[PDB]
């Protein structure tokens, strides 16, 4: 199949190998109790948390001195998170690849380097959050994504994970995001593109679609991103990647047609553009 | 059970800021889209542009840029901020809900009751409200009309009830007039049984929201 | 932006009748964006169909909406007198959201003939140095209706005003108010002061008028 090297990238259980819409696909211990940690190694471009109850913003630094703070990292002297991208390449100015890595990637290391709790020899990273509108990298104290259930959510923290426009410019990054995401990862959906299997040296339609109106691109990332891989409802629970991470945009018949198969090659239909739970919700090449 | 309510001022002048409120009461801001709907006497309904909870807008680009919309999740209250206000923003001004969150649920299944803004140089007047009394020229047989015009006054809305609402039936309360001199005329009649003229009072309460005015006339014959 | 025409402007028909409104875009819409409204005097508009076919909470299976590509319409079974209003289509495709001008159905009912009744000026407005004089038309059908104002004969042109009421909720019918305003001295000057109207509910115009003060 010639679109082995291409679609690669697409191959999201191997690639990212973890949820996407929530991510805890690791375990960690910290001062000897397990918590559950994100593992996806491919940035989640545009993902955000909505707090559904409170009026703050989920990158807002947590409470110290608690519905007035948020999941980010508590003030520090030196100050750790929030931090730009030039503060962050002149913080790590001796060591020689900083020069090299990229914006989410070094993002994404300053936050592992992060002690977790004093614990020295914790297996645990905090995520992190880049913005490239203010070129800020904000680590999560904050790991956990979705807390939204009637039990105790009808009727007040409750959050979601989502995208949205206000998460435009946001990346979410676990410890393992890879130095090379530009090469394999999704992140730009592909105009003039449709999805599709490669059988007997030609590339069909996807078989079983599940076709959901949208009125934009961003609204069929967004259904794909709900419906994408997660590692928590609403060892067990953990997707590795597998679920419906892709979706067909039809734009002229307004269609988002979603599947949990991964694709390995792509058909030239003008009308159509290709998008994955991982891809930008905006982004186009 | 959600409630939509604007609220904001009658009149504005031109080229100044028209800012409204809707104060959502009854059901979560989460999840839905909240417009401003504005419908012009001449035209038909207009959208001017949406907001969801996370703090995205979107406007209509007829308005120019103009309209601003921003929404406090505190307390629950969405606003419309519209620059540089020309007398053809005069209309009635809507907050509407969609059905849900996704495309197919962005129908306006909730609304509020408008309010009305006139945008003009003409300033705030007063009502005066004067008595049409019944006469021999006013009641057929057994059957008396009676009613108080309200006149001279500006901007509009005027609304107008018969003895606090406890006279409701054969009550007409007309659309105003816009008169040569700017200012508006309202009349409002009632028909009434002709015996009762010489022992009933008949009280039309005159409100006037611009200007703050309440007003009670007695009709008495005459 | 995407453009709705709406057609007929007006309909006239009795309850128990089946109201066909037709709405027209300048492209193509999804079935899943369209929706139709309706509104009442003095309040908003009520959802009535959205997605082209499905009926919003509450509303009787009599209204019905359809259409494809750039032809939608909508369909009322049994029309009753709760149902005439104002009614709307509305596009959610592409921004900016638009709306069709709107289709008047009013209540096809009997011919009635108006009572006509004269006020004149109150003591109160003349000691204000002005002078109005108010003619009331009560309870009419068809809408349409004439007003001539007679001081002393005298036909009179460019100092009155009219309006009309909306449909009563009770007869359907309707109610118009005309107001003739002078200055006092003007008003003072004359003497009869008549309300002449013509309605096709009338054999022949009705005249009522009064002498000032007499």
């Amino acid at each position: 199949n010639p679109w082995t090297e291409y679609m690669a990238k697409y191959d999201i259980e191997e690639v990212h190998g973890s949820g996407i819409r929530v991510d805890l696909g690791e375990d960690a211990e910290v001062a000897g109790t397990q918590y559950r940690l994100p593992s996806g190694k491919c940035p989640v471009f545009g993902k955000g948390i909505i707090i559904e109850n409170s009026n703050t913003a989920f990158l807002t630094p947590v409470a110290t001195g608690l519905k007035d703070g948020g999941f980010a990292f508590p003030p520090t002297e030196p100050l750790m998170s929030p931090m730009t991208l030039d503060e962050m390449r002149h913080f790590y100015k001796d060591n020689k690849y900083v020069k090299n890595l990229d914006e989410l990637t070094l993002c994404s290391r300053h936050a592992g380097n992060m002690i977790p709790d004093n614990d020295k020899n914790s297996n645990y990273k905090y995520p992190a959050v880049y913005d490239d509108k203010d070129k800020k990298c904000h680590i999560l104290y904050i790991a956990a994504q979705e807390n939204n259930g009637p039990r105790y959510c009808n009727k007040d923290f409750c959050f979601r994970p989502a995208k949205d426009i206000s998460f435009q410019n946001y990346a979410y990054l676990s410890k393992n995001v890879v130095d090379n995401w530009e090469k394999v990862c999704p992140r730009k959906n592909l105009q003039n593109a449709k999805f599709g299997l490669w059988v007997d040296g030609n590339c069909e339609d996807i078989p079983h679609v599940n076709e959901f109106p949208a009125i934009d691109l961003f609204e069929c990332n967004k259904l794909v991103f709900e419906l994408s891989a997660s590692d928590q409802p609403k060892d067990r629970y953990k997707s590795h990647g597998k679920g419906y991470n892709w979706g067909n945009y039809n734009t002229e018949t307004q269609k988002c047609e979603i599947f949990n198969v991964k694709p390995t090659c792509l058909i030239n239909n003008a009308a159509y553009i290709a998008t994955t739970a991982l891809s930008h919700p905006i982004e186009v090449e | 059970q959600v409630q939509l309510r604007e609220s904001g001022p009658h009149l504005v002048k031109p080229s100044e800021t028209l800012s409204l409120t809707c104060n959502v009461s009854g059901g979560t801001i989460n999840r839905y889209y909240w417009n401003w709907i504005r419908q012009i006497p001449g035209k038909g309904l207009e959208w001017i542009g949406n907001i969801y909870y996370t703090g995205t807008t979107e406007t209509n680009p007829s308005l120019e840029g103009r309209p601003l919309i921003s929404i406090d999740r505190t307390t629950q209250q969405v606003s419309l901020t519209l620059t540089s206000v020309t007398p053809a923003d005069t209309a009635v001004y809507y907050c509407a809900r969609t059905r849900g969150e996704w495309s197919p649920d962005w129908c306006l299944d909730r609304w509020g009751r408008g309010t009305l803004v006139t945008v003009s140089s003409a300033s705030t007047k007063g009502p005066s409200v004067f008595p049409l009394a019944p006469s021999s020229k006013s009641t057929s047989g057994g059957t008396a009309a009676l009613g108080c015009l309200v006149k001279d006054y500006f901007p509009e809305p005027v609304t107008v009830s018969w003895n606090s609402g406890a006279l409701t039936s054969g009550v007409h309360t007309f659309p105003a007039v816009l008169q040569s001199s700017g200012l508006y005329s309202l009349s409002s009649v009632v028909t009434v049984p002709s015996s009762s003229l010489g022992t009933q009072t008949y009280i039309c309460n005159v409100n006037h929201k611009p200007s703050n005015t309440k007003v009670d006339k007695k009709v008495e014959p005459k | 932006e995407i453009v709705l025409t709406q057609s007929p402007d007006t309909l006239s028909l009795s309850p128990g009748d089946t109201a066909t409104l037709s709405c027209r875009a300048s492209q193509t819409i999804t079935n899943a964006y369209f929706a139709w409204y309706q509104q009442k005097p003095g309040q908003a508009p009520r959802l009535l169909i959205y997605s082209t076919s499905t009926r919003a909470s509450g509303i009787p299976d009599r209204f019905s909406g359809s259409g494809s590509g750039t032809e939608f319409t909508l369909t009322i079974s049994r029309l009753e007198p709760e149902d005439f209003a104002v009614f709307y289509c509305q596009q959610y495709v592409r921004s900016p959201w638009t709306f069709g001008q709107g289709t008047k159905v009013e209540l096809k009912r009997t011919v009635a003939a108006p009572s006509v009744f004269i006020f004149p000026p109150s003591d109160e407005q003349l000691k204000s140095g002005t002078a109005s004089v108010v003619c009331l038309l009560n309870n009419f059908y068809p809408r349409e209706a004439k007003v001539q104002w007679k001081v002393d004969n005298a036909l009179q042109s460019g100092n009155s005003q009219e309006s009309v009421t909306e449909q009563d909720s009770k007869d359907s019918t309707y109610s118009l108010s005309s107001t003739l305003t002078l200055s006092k001295a003007d008003y003072e000057k004359h003497k009869v002061y008549a309300c002449e109207v013509t309605h096709q509910g009338l054999s022949s115009p009705v005249t009522k008028s009064f002498n000032r003060g007499e």
